[PDB]
């Protein structure tokens, strides 16, 4: 299943 | 920055003049992903050409595998022309049953 | 043997009608099995392999949601990166992400993977510890700092050691009609007139998988790692691969040259020579 990135973005 | 596409033209199975086959045009190592790819038969563009979906490898570079049916013969000459930003003018590479 | 699962995600922006295109391809044992394209009529992770078709809506729905989620994240990280590199608006840019996990022959974890790339260059990647980062440049420093003060690394460490591995097992269990299999390279050499009294031998490897493979020519035990001709391994288009190596051998002295073909699917390395 897909990974979901941290709330912390680039 | 950009990256000049590496083109390769080759048949799927061993070429046998007269017998059907598949001619692949493997464009790789390029970037940005936008790219134009025509496959040719005697200078003229081949219509129904299968184009794989945008993909990329560990080194962050994209690659497409265009292909089409064809029947090699001594007469017919096949080639692949690739347009892309990393190049000022298109690149055409001709098929070579020994390569 | 060993296994893996990766999710290569790309977000690419163009000028005019804003809103970059988002794409996500996932692989299990480097074989595409799921794909998402914000450019579709109806964006939604599609199955991309007969086996994976046995999943059911609950799943696809949940995945498509996540993809919708990534899309937004990229969409914004992209506006931010744009500012970091002081790039003028109206351009065309690329944000890339590779994430996933590797398993031993025992199916246990071995490594987590999470790295980013902007414009095709390394931007920031999670180290092996899954606790620390590495920022390729100054702009990435800012990003790294921001990601440390928020412990965002833990979040990824959780996924990579858990869900990633939990689902890979599941996937491995279902699709077992090519994943618990590989193809051994068939080989042969070809004679090609090359010049004055000289010729060219071409060691050909065909119909093999996975793509990793190695060709070498030998003249009296010693490997000819110079004046040899290679060619990046390429897809035959049927799933297998091809590659070939060649050398210029003075006509008549063909037999004094042999090429071995190394490949996992192979019992033992193959040994070839010109057969007139």
């Amino acid at each position: 299943s897909a990974l979901q990135n941290a709330a912390s973005i680039a | 920055i950009q990256k000049t596409p590496q083109i390769q033209v080759y048949s799927r199975h061993p070429p046998e003049n007269g017998k059907p086959n598949i001619l692949n045009c493997y464009v790789t190592q390029f970037h940005p992903p936008h790219i134009e790819i025509q496959m040719l038969k005697n200078g003229k563009k081949i219509p129904k050409v299968e184009m794989s979906d945008m993909s990329f490898s560990k080194d962050w570079s994209f690659y497409i595998l265009a292909h089409t049916e064809f029947t090699p013969t001594e007469t017919d000459t096949y080639a692949c022309r690739v347009k892309h930003d990393s190049m000022a003018e298109p690149k055409t590479v001709y098929w070579d049953r020994d390569m | 043997g060993p296994h893996s699962m990766r999710y290569f995600e790309t977000a690419v922006s163009r000028p005019g009608l804003e809103e970059p295109r988002y794409i996500s391809v996932g692989y299990v044992d480097n074989k595409e099995f799921v794909r998402f394209d914000s450019d579709a009529e109806n964006p939604r992770y599609e199955p991309r392999a007969p086996w994976m078709e046995q999943e059911g809506p609950e799943y696809w729905e949940r995945e498509t949601q996540k993809a919708k989620g990534q899309e937004q994240w990229f969409r914004v990280s992209l506006r931010n990166l744009l500012g970091y590199y002081n790039q003028s608006a109206g351009g065309s840019h690329t944000l890339q992400q590779m994430s996933g996990c590797d398993l031993g022959s025992d199916w246990r974890l071995l490594r987590g993977y999470l790295q980013f790339a902007y414009e095709g260059r390394d931007y920031i990647a999670l180290n092996e510890d899954l606790k620390t980062w590495t920022a390729a440049d100054m702009a990435a420093q800012i990003t790294r700092r921001k990601w440390e003060q928020s412990g965002a690394a833990e979040h990824y460490k959780a996924y990579l050691e858990g869900e990633c591995v939990e689902w890979l097992h599941r996937y491995l269990k279902n699709g077992n009609a090519t994943l618990l299999r590989t193809d051994s390279p068939k080989a042969h050499v070809t004679h090609h007139p090359r010049s004055k009294g000289e010729v060219t031998l071409r060691c050909w490897a065909l119909g093999f998988y996975p793509a990793d493979i190695t060709l070498t020519w030998q003249l009296n035990g010693e490997e000819l790692t110079q004046d040899m001709e290679l060619v990046e391994t390429r897809p035959a288009g049927d799933g297998t691969f091809q590659k070939w190596a060649s050398v210029v051998v003075p006509l008549g002295k063909e037999q004094n040259y042999t090429c071995r073909v190394y490949h996992e699917g192979l019992p033992e390395p193959l040994t070839l020579r010109w057969e007139p």
